[PDB]
């Protein structure tokens, strides 16, 4: 998701 | 005073951020919970007291002060539970300024994290490492080591 | 050496206990998670590094070494991620003994807690405060204070 | 429940 905690 | 911490509860995004502040250093630990209950507060204090030498906690409100589960955790971990009456009116202002600074940091990182709990941990990290000179994380270690010696 | 930690993952009750050990003192932090994923490992290391000056982490297995989520948390928090190869065979022994000690403590408290997460935090607290002479919690503060000076 | 974490 393009987040540190959700790279996806 | 090396052993004295203050609990503080603030709200963001319809959720609750529980904070413990080590008063002499400004160092903090924090967590996100759906709501402040005695059971959540008790567990957070058990966690804090296994990590630092917690002698006294000034509770953040009368419901956590009254809560028998919070008192049972303080008994278990050897913590003296006290009220959080700001007999020193400067206490009030210090906590409000801390909550506004934490919220500012959280807004500066907020789009790097899907979940609020990540953003809050990023804010704990930034707060504790900020040099103001020493950081809060340096100050708390110095204070306690001095006490142990 | 003040900055070096080792991750360690152990199982109990169908659940996973993730542990970080500060190698020079033996001090620990730990959590219970349903399973050991790179996202849970990454969040745990973000928490640890906001609370102590984590310079290097030896990961507990190749999956967390490889995990890009874990590498992204180590980047964010300024941590050098390393493997956990016991080039010193003494390392395997020390970890195995720590897991057996922690499980022992957990069984000594297990009936005072409804949830495993409580019993694990009670065991962190007992482990860190045990004098063997200083406790692990005393050693880690002395080590890091010595480093800051 | 007679537990630290569940006094009930
Ligand atoms: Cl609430
Ligand atoms: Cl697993």
């Amino acid at each position: 998701s393009r987040k540190i905690d959700n790279l996806d | 005073s090396p052993g004295i911490w203050q609990l503080d509860c603030t709200h963001l995004e319809g959720k609750v951020i529980l904070v413990a502040v080590h008063v002499a250093s400004g160092y903090i630990e924090a967590e996100v919970i759906p709501a402040e209950t005695g059971q959540e507060t008790a567990y957070f204090l058990l966690k804090l007291a296994g990590r630092w030498p917690v002698k006294t906690v000034h509770t953040d409100n009368g419901s956590n002060f009254t809560s028998t589960t919070v008192k049972a955790a303080c008994w278990w971990a050897g913590i003296k539970q006290e009220d959080g009456i700001p007999y020193n009116p400067q206490s009030q202002g210090v906590i409000e300024s801390m909550n506004k600074e934490l919220k500012k940091i959280i807004g500066q990182v907020r789009d790097q994290a899907e979940h609020l709990k990540t953003a809050v941990q990023m804010a704990v990290f930034i707060h504790n490492h900020k040099r103001k000179g020493y950081s809060a994380g340096e100050r708390i270690v110095d204070i306690i080591a001095t006490d142990i010696q």
